[PDB]
């Protein structure tokens, strides 16, 4: 989820935005 | 833009950067 | 614990160290 | 709501704790 | 509600939300 | 004291409110 | 993304992960 | 500027890109 | 350094950066 | 108090340290 | 005052402390 | 530069003077 793809890992503020509502 | 480690507290921020008004779940577990 | 006056990013992480792994979800109005 | 209501008055991290997942 | 690490200015960010009024001591040597 | 319990263990919310005044 | 309302120390924690390790330039009026 | 635009107004992240190196 | 405006949780921060290992007391009134 | 000095009108660095342990 | 680490987003929330209305940069490149 | 002298290592606050404009 957002913590591998974000924290563990590195992402984008576009990938951010998968999170979004 | 750029990528970043964003973890915790951090990562919520981000989200709440993104997505603003949109809102945005942080579901840690998946 | 005392009541609160939270805005913008402010909810936001005091809903992260509220709700830890459970993880929250952020939905403002409109 | 939850957004608007901690910050145009007050709010409680019982209140808060309905948001978690 | 949690258990979760918190360390440095977010302790003292937890601290805050925690205590609020109240008022609070961070003493790290203890 | 609070960083042995809350940084370097962890703690709970009503923990910290040991550091109140 | 959505826009932005931002003082203070906010401002510069946008810039942070906007710019990433690119940095930014901090220059307030006056 | 900047600084003042989001503060009194709003902006953009795209605006806050332009004060990158 | 500058002058300070702040509010909230940062005052706190402002706190928790010039104290260090020191730590600090916050004591609001009321 | 310094809590409220420093968001009604400001406050140094300097008087910050005061509230140091 | 004090010596800490100062990283990242912390890193750049002290600048603001510190240089305030003269303004920074953050420059992590060098 | 700031993130070696600050991050890395430990820096003073006197030290992130440096770094304003
Ligand atoms: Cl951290
Ligand atoms: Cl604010
Ligand atoms: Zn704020
Ligand atoms: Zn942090």
């Amino acid at each position: 989820g957002i913590v591998e793809q974000c924290c563990t890992s590195i992402c984008s503020l576009y990938q951010l935005e998968n999170y979004c509502n | 833009f750029v990528n970043q480690h964003l973890c915790g507290s951090h990562l919520v921020e981000a989200l709440y950067l993104v997505c603003g008004e949109r809102g945005f779940f942080y579901t840690p577990k998946t």
